[PDB]
C-alpha cells in the first residue's frame, strides 16, 4: 500500500 | 566533486504553520491570509479510501487549530482544492515572500524543506523523476512539507507532501491541488509507475565527470538525437530536447552531445566494476543547471 | 534510503555580507558590528606565499567595501585573529542571532552555507574527518562561507572556509582563527593528511541498513569494543568509545555493536560486488544522531 | 599546490 505522510 | 544542495531555505521557514484538526497534526504553507495543507488532515483512516467530499461536509471550523510558533491563527473558512484545503486565517503573513506558484516537469530539480510539527527541520535537493515522485527522506508528520524552487529572487512553490508509495519514493500535489502522476491521496495498492532515466540530466552528469577528469568510459562513435532519441524510448530513457543548453559545458569539454549519446548507449545497464564520480550507474539526479551552477558559479 | 541533510539556512544567511578589498572579494560573517572574514582578502597575492604581518600593515580602510546585499557597511576598524580579520563596522547587524563559537571535532557533523559574493547559494551538510578536513562543494569566491550547527534556538558558528587542497578536499579555519588540523594560510604544496574511517559514523550507517533490510553482510562473529579497538588502529579506522548512543538503533534492529565491529573487519577492503542501501563501500558520512533523527525524529 | 578560496 499507499501511506499518507 | 558532485553535490546535490540545497538552495538557502530561510525565505520559506517563516510561511510555515501547524494545523491541527482534532487529533491530527501536519504542517501548512501560510502565505497571504490563506493556509494551504493536505486535505487528509480532516479525514482519520488507515486501509480504505476516504470519502473526501463527505469528510468535507462534516468539517467543523472550531476543530482547527493553526499556529506559527507559539502565535495562534484564527480560523475563518475552508474549501477545498485538489488534494489541499484553502483554509483562510485571522491574518496576513507580514513575512509573505515574492512568489508564484509552478507545477515541476520530470527532470526538473527543486528543494525540499522537510518540516514537522509546524517546524522547518531539514532541507536537502530533489529531482522530479518521469515517474512524477521523488526519493525523498520524509517520515510521520511530513505531511505539508513544502517544495520549492528560487528563481531570480522569486519564489516558486511547486509542492506538497502527500504520499510514500510502497517502494519507498514519495508523491506530493503541486499548490493547486493536483496530485503529482494522477496518483491519489489514498492509502489505497498504488504501484511505483515506471520510470525513465533523465536522458538530459545524465548528460550533464557525464559532462561532469569530463570536466572532473573521468574520461575513461568515452565513445569515439556518435549518433544523432534524432535517432538515439528513438532508441532511448524503448530503452527507459528519456528523449533529448534542444541541446543548446549543452553548449557551455562542450566548451569546456570538446566533446559534443552526439558522442556522449553514444557512450549512454554502450553504458546503459551494461557497467563494469568501474565508477564514474563514485556512481556505478548512470545518475538522474543532476540538471545542466546544477552541473554548471556548481563547476562554474555561473546560470 | 539514508540522506545527508541540512538543518534549515534562515537564522544564518542574513548574517553573510560581502567582503571586498582592493581587487579581493569573498564573504565574512557579520555579526553584532563585526565582520569576520579570511586575512587573505588583504593579500595582493593569491599563488605566491602571502606576508600577511606586513600586509596588515600597509591595510588602508577606505579600500574596503563591505556590503549587505546592496547596502553598503563603512568600515570602522581591523584587527588579524589567525586565519581572520576582526573588522568594526557603523551598524548593529539587527538580524544577528543568538550564536556562540565552537570548534568541531573529527566525526561530528554541520552545516554548510555555501556562499559567492556575500549571498548564500547553497546548504548542505558535511562530516569532519579524522584529517581535520572536510569533502565540500567550493569554487573560487567560496571563501568566508560559514559552517554552523543549531542547537536549541542557538546557533553555534564552527568553520568559515579558507582553502582547497589538492586532493580536492576543504579546510577552514574555526571562529578563532585556528586552521582545522594545523594546514597553513598560504598556496604552498600541502598534502592532504592520512585519515581514518570513523568507526562510530559507519555502525551507525550499517545499523540504518538493518534498519531499511539490508542483512545479507550481517557477520555470524562478534568481537569486543577493545579487541577491535586495536585491529582498527593498523586498519585505517578509529577507534570505539562509548557505545550507549547505539542502545537505541541496537533495541530496534536486536543487533548489538559487537556483531556490527565483526562484519566491518570482513566488509573492510572487501564486498564482491555487493553494495548496502547503494554504497559500494564503508561511509563515514552518517553519525548516530543523524541516523536515529531521520528514521525515527528522536535525539 | 594548496589554493586559497
Amino acid at each position: 500500500x499507499a501511506v499518507l505522510x | 566533486g558532485l553535490r546535490k544542495m540545497a538552495q538557502p531555505s530561510g525565505v520559506v521557514e517563516k510561511c510555515i504553520v501547524r494545523v491541527c484538526y482534532g487529533n491530527m497534526a501536519l504542517n501548512g504553507l501560510w502565505l497571504g491570509d490563506i493556509v494551504m495543507c493536505p486535505r487528509h488532515v480532516i479525514a482519520s483512516s488507515t486501509t480504505s479510501t476516504i470519502d473526501y467530499d463527505y469528510a468535507l461536509s462534516v468539517l467543523r471550523l472550531h476543530n482547527f487549530s493553526i499556529s506559527s510558533g507559539n502565535v495562534f491563527l484564527g480560523v475563518v473558512s475552508a474549501t477545498m482544492r485538489g488534494a489541499l484545503l484553502q483554509i483562510k486565517v485571522n491574518q496576513n503573513n507580514v513575512h509573505t515572500p515574492k512568489y508564484t506558484y509552478r507545477t515541476v516537469r520530470p527532470g526538473e530539480s527543486f528543494n525540499i524543506l522537510a518540516c514537522y510539527d509546524g517546524a522547518a527541520a531539514g532541507v536537502y535537493g530533489v529531482n522530479m523523476r518521469s515517474n512524477y515522485t521523488i526519493r525523498g527522506s520524509f517520515i510521520n508528520g511530513a505531511c505539508g512539507s513544502p517544495g520549492y524552487n528560487i528563481n531570480n529572487g522569486t519564489v516558486e512553490f511547486c509542492y506538497l507532501h502527500q504520499l510514500e508509495l510502497g517502494s519507498g519514493c514519495h508523491v506530493g500535489s503541486d499548490l493547486d491541488g493536483v496530485m503529482y502522476g494522477g496518483y491519489e491521496d489514498q492509502p489505497t495498492l498504488q504501484v511505483e509507475g515506471a520510470s525513465s532515466l533523465f536522458t538530459e540530466n545524465v548528460l550533464a552528469f557525464l559532462y561532469a565527470a569530463l570536466i572532473n577528469g573521468s574520461t575513461w568510459w568515452l565513445s569515439s562513435s556518435r549518433i544523432a538525437v534524432d535517432r538515439f532519441n528513438e532508441w532511448a524510448v524503448h530503452n527507459g530513457m528519456t528523449t533529448v530536447g534542444n541541446t543548446d543548453c549543452f553548449s557551455i559545458l562542450a566548451a569546456k569539454t570538446g566533446v559534443d552531445v552526439q558522442r556522449l549519446l553514444a557512450s549512454i548507449q554502450s553504458l546503459h545497464k551494461n557497467f563494469g566494476g568501474k565508477q564514474i564520480l563514485g556512481h556505478t550507474s548512470l545518475t538522474d539526479e543532476f540538471t545542466t543547471g546544477e552541473v554548471v551552477r556548481q563547476m562554474y558559479g555561473v546560470n
